[PDB]
């Protein structure tokens, strides 16, 4: 779950 | 000691009859031995803007500096300089620098508004782009000069201190120093390349201002050194921002080479414009290859640890996030200092800084995720403190939730609340 | 010149198979050559405060620094460091420092919030107490490092003017230099104690901050030098506030007893916490005598 | 390194039995070996003002400094100083400077209001005209001291930093610095192995640093004169970030021009003081580079910016004649520097002699007038760009008008319009 | 015409 955080990282924009 | 005529990225003659006088992001200037005279060829990288030309050197110019508006030529022994504007609209002009017993011109530099001449006795002669002298100054013996607009980066050498540097501004009024003869921690040289180190004893392959106005030097140790915080004298630090030996080592898939070398031209934000020299000697040959680009990398990678992760080099994402964090941190701190004091220069600095801070948090959050993986609540909290955007503090809370660390979540939410209450003062 | 791995109040192996890595007012750290690896022991003087422990050193650490919260270990050739907090609550962490050809870690230092690594090429790598890199700085070659809170006192060596010192604060804003490679007024060394001056050619027995923030250094001339008023670069002065060569003669009341040498640990306001060495060797051996103090 | 007792313009004994202790614009102090004692003679250049006197030195004074109100004598080894006021009003007084193991007094200096003693360990001991001690300060080892009124110019030398300088004021309470241990870019001597039989080696053993003299100018700017025979002046010393050492006189070049372009080997300059734009000096003719006995009458050498080339000066001649177009560049530069220096003086200290504002006015006048000749030459060669940059450096608005009229006579109406824009821009900034 | 500008230089005085 923690290895792929692009779902969280791309929400910052 | 013998001071030698210096020019950015100049090469020696070696066993040939031609060398490069100087070389940067604008182009390259070569000279060819022609019986008893010389044939100088000024060439450009943007062929659309300027037209390559050549002329006959009846003096033996061994000093040169190239900018976007003109070319400056210097003769170290006779003291004769010449400035040739690229456009034929503006006229060429020639001066003869007075030289005392054994005094040599050691470095010349030119911007669209200033012409700089440094000698081995420490004479600092400045002119405008038309040859009108402003003032003669005596400093420590000068070994290298570069300039940009109205600012000058000078390297000095005594028998006492070694290598020092000065950073000054030649404003409309008078000359002001930002830094005066501070220590220059560039590694001196310690052979097939003996021809080079007789031609350039210090091993200063090139030195230049960055595209954003920060002083940079490239020594024989092939490490790009950038001067940080030069506007605040007590905060100045030289930061190694590129181990080009390592980048070549990583390009070659971990294999040690002996025939690939870097020749520095300029630094544009995060990219080192350079020439990749393949051959027995470390300096470029004829014809000159097309310039390459080498992205700067903080020297934090270990060869031992990089070989294991492969078993072109592949970098583990967790390790590349640490380097990307450091690199974004340094670049962001440098660009903010520029914008806070000098403003913009190219038109994209505000956008670059925005995307830079974004990449900072994103890389920092990856390190945060790795720390939650290892159940390292303490290390994670320290990482979250270094986050910039508040939207990234939220992203850390959501990462902490996916790791089921409710103790961490509350401590990060205290950070968010503390920053919100500074928004109220 | 040979850059030798330095630690505060460290002793050489000599002819024995054990020595002291570092040593100060907190405690002493020894290492022992066993069959194949090494055995590092971390001991304390206030035994009622910290738990003494030992571990097997598979790497051969020759660099150490001890503070009131943890112990920093360093290997000068492989570029490997390790920080072990005294409290079991916090994790041990390990990191490898990049090293070019012939580059050696020459000194390490740590505080509750900072970890410092210096090399023979002038690299200055700082971290927090968990191993997160903060900045990589390029200075003159580093030979000795010490730190306290956010301050750092670094001794450098230039090919030209010799030994110099810098004093800086790694604050939360940015690093700030109070002194930048200024003259270090220390006497270089002038046997049975010949094994030592190969282990430490610069003769710097130890260096530390006083309990009130001033940098201190203890040269081979056995004189405690203190840097006063460094916050004002105009009034900065180095003061020889203690000549232990005379304090032994004055306290003994007898004659010049060459059986007594002083080993400095730290300076705490009014007393010099130190170790009094009895023997031919000027460096302490095993067992370690009780710490004594010296009025200023 | 061996610190040697220094005094402004002092000469060594050499192979004689007499030397000059110190020497400046006021006069000269000589000492003669007298069996086992010494005969010191204080002489003046204005024979009307002061009366030459002499006395017997039973101590061996090797340090001296001369001002307009008294003479200071110093003994480098015993640490004994003595101040002899010229006038009988105040009595002579003597002190013994504390000296440690191997500590030597390296330089003494005195003004009518201050007495300064510097040692080889860097001790800076100051007193007033009567001998009342000021606070004692520890600095870098001092090699040379000069002073003027309440301000002190000190030169320091470590094996670490090299050659530095400090510029301070000795106020009523304590010492305040204008500049502290900034780099002193004076060229050190380059001694060879053939110089071990040279006739002038005696000098560089008596003064290893080669500081022939150092002094404040008549307008209060620090000056130093090294073995390279170049007069260095410190400009902008009131603004630390702007301080610059400016070479304003290549005396080897002036001698080369006095001799009609011919290289000489027997004429040398010995610096006394700097008066506005003229270097008071002694022209030494002989085998040695320092003056001997008797002393010639002082000469005057006008400062000249080192911008003249020997090659280009020989061609224009084919006493050296200087082409008007080439002399305009040097006259522009020199006026620019002098005007910049005098303006700083008046804006911070005011006048000191009573005629400075007139000097600055005529100076700025010569600045524009020299600048306008450079402007005319640029219009001659149709170099509109170079001319416009020259016009921007003009000071008086009435000189901008003279440029417009010169541009009209050159038939450059585009330039005329651009010069009148400068007048408009300056009128606009005078109101904003 | 440009060689002799003393007629112009002396007008500055006023």
């Amino acid at each position: 779950s923690l290895r792929n955080i692009d779902d969280i990282l791309d929400d910052i924009e | 000691f013998r001071y030698m005529p210096f020019s950015p990225a100049g090469t020696p003659f070696g066993f040939t009859d031609r060398r490069y006088l100087t070389m940067n992001e604008v182009g390259y200037v070569s000279t060819v031995k022609n019986s008893e005279q010389y044939s100088i060829t000024v060439s450009f990288f943007d062929v659309g803007r300027f037209r390559e030309y050549h002329f006959e050197d009846l003096f033996g110019y061994d000093l040169c500096f190239l900018n976007e508006k003109g070319t400056l030529f210097g003769q170290s022994k006779t003291g004769q300089i010449q400035y040739r504007p690229h456009d034929s609209i503006h006229s060429n002009w020639t001066k003869i620098i007075p030289l005392q017993a054994g005094e040599r011109i050691t470095s010349v530099a030119a911007t669209p508004v200033r012409v700089i001449v440094g000698t081995s006795l420490g004479y600092f002669r400045s002119f405008n782009q038309f040859g009108v002298p402003f003032a003669v100054e005596k400093t420590s013996p000068i070994v290298a000069l570069t300039a940009q607009n109205y600012r000058v980066f000078s390297v000095h050498y005594s028998q006492f201190h070694g290598l020092s540097y000065s950073l000054s501004e030649l404003g409309t009024s008078s000359k002001r120093y930002y830094k005066r003869e501070c220590p220059l921690p560039m590694s001196l040289p310690n052979d097939a390349n003996l021809d080079y180190y007789n031609f350039n004893p210090m091993g200063i392959k090139s030195l230049f201002f960055s595209s954003y106005g920060d002083p940079c030097i490239f020594g024989s140790d092939n490490t790009l050194l950038l001067l940080s915080k030069w506007r605040s004298p007590e905060e100045s630090k030289w930061l190694p921002i590129l181990d080009s030996n390592m980048e070549i080592w990583k390009m070659s898939g971990g294999k040690e080479t002996t025939d690939i070398h870097v020749w520095p031209l300029a630094l544009a934000y995060d990219t080192l414009n350079c020439i990749l020299v393949k051959g027995k000697h470390i300096w470029p040959e004829f014809p000159l290859p097309l310039p390459s680009e080498m992205e700067i990398r903080m020297p934090v990678f270990v060869k031992s640890k990089l070989l294991e992760e492969n078993k072109e080099i592949q970098i583990p994402v967790s390790m590349a996030a640490e380097e990307e964090y450091l690199r974004s941190k340094v670049l962001s701190e440098l660009l903010t200092d520029t914008l806070e004091n000098d403003g913009e220069m190219y038109g994209n600095e505000n956008e670059v800084l925005a995307a830079l801070n974004g990449a900072y948090d994103k890389a920092l959050l990856r390190l945060f995720a790795s720390a939650c993986s290892d159940q390292n609540v303490e290390k994670a909290l320290s990482l979250a403190h270094e986050l910039k955007q508040d939207r990234a503090l939220t992203a850390a809370v959501k990462i902490s939730e996916r790791a089921e660390l409710p103790s961490l979540v509350k401590k990060i939410n205290n950070i968010r609340e503390a920053r919100y209450e500074q928004q109220l003062k």
